[PDB]
C-alpha cells in the first residue's frame, strides 16, 4: 500500500473486448 | 520458442524486447494506464518472462514482482500479442513461471484479477480462498476492495508444463 512502486495489478475487463 | 527472463540491465537488446512487451501489454489491457504499465514493467523490483519466438519476436509475457524474503510474488501483468492467442503459449509461460517461482523458493502467487481473469486464473489454479494469511502480505500487496485477489500455492515438488 500507498506504495507507488509496488508490484502491480492488471485490467481484465472481460475479454469481448475495445477501451 | 524461449521463455527467458528479462530485466532493465540497459541494454538494446533487452530494451527493446521490454518495450514490445509493455506495447503487447497496454494492447491487450486497455483500461490500464500506459504509463503506469511503463513504470512498472521498468521498476528495479519488477522482472519479466518473455516468450520469445525466433530468439528475437516478443509474443507474450508475465510482469511480476517477488517479496523475496516473504515468499509470494505478486503477477503484475500477463498478455500473449493477439496473432498468438489460444495457441496454448499462455498456460505454458504459467507452467515456465511456476517452474521458476519453485526454483526462485517462491511459495505463493497472488494476482488482482476482476470478471473474467478470475476464470482464467482458475483454471491455471488460483483460488478466492486463501491459504496464505492475510497479514503476510498486508503491507507489501496493496488491500484494493475493489478487486478479488486470487492466490496459487507452489510447492516445492510438483512438477510445473504437462
Ligand atoms: C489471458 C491470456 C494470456 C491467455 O493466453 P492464451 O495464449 O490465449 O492461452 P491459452 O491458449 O493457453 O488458453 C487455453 C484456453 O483458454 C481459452 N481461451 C484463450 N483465449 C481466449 C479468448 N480470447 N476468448 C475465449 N477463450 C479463450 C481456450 O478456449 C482454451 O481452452 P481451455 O481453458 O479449456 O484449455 C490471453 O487471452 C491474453 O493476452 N489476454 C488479454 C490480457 C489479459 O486479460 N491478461 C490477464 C490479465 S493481465
Amino acid at each position: 500500500q500507498t506504495a507507488r512502486k509496488s508490484t502491480g495489478g492488471k485490467a481484465p475487463r472481460k475479454q469481448l473486448a475495445s477501451k | 520458442l524461449d521463455f527467458d527472463i528479462l530485466t532493465n540491465d540497459g541494454t538494446h537488446r533487452n530494451m527493446k524486447l521490454l518495450i514490445d512487451l509493455k506495447n503487447i501489454f497496454s494492447r491487450q489491457l486497455p483500461k490500464m494506464p500506459k504509463e503506469y504499465i511503463v513504470k512498472l514493467v521498468f521498476d528495479r523490483h519488477h522482472e519479466s518472462m518473455v516468450i520469445l519466438k525466433n530468439k528475437q519476436k516478443v509474443i507474450g509475457g508475465i510482469c511480476f514482482r517477488q517479496y523475496k524474503p516473504q515468499r509470494f510474488a505478486e503477477v503484475a501483468f500477463l498478455a500473449v500479442t493477439a496473432n498468438e492467442q489460444v495457441r496454448g503459449y499462455g498456460t505454458r509461460l504459467m507452467n515456465k513461471f511456476k517452474d521458476h517461482m519453485q526454483k526462485q523458493n517462491i511459495e505463493y502467487l497472488l494476482t488482482y484479477a476482476d470478471n473474467f481473469a478470475i476464470g482464467y486464473f482458475k483454471k491455471q489454479g488460483f483460488t478466492k480462498e486463501h491459504r496464505m494469511p492475510q497479514e503476510k502480505w498486508k503491507g507489501y500487496i496493496k488491500d484494493y476492495d475493489g478487486g478479488t485477489l486470487m492466490e496459487c500455492y507452489i510447492h516445492p515438488y510438483v512438477d510445473y508444463g504437462r
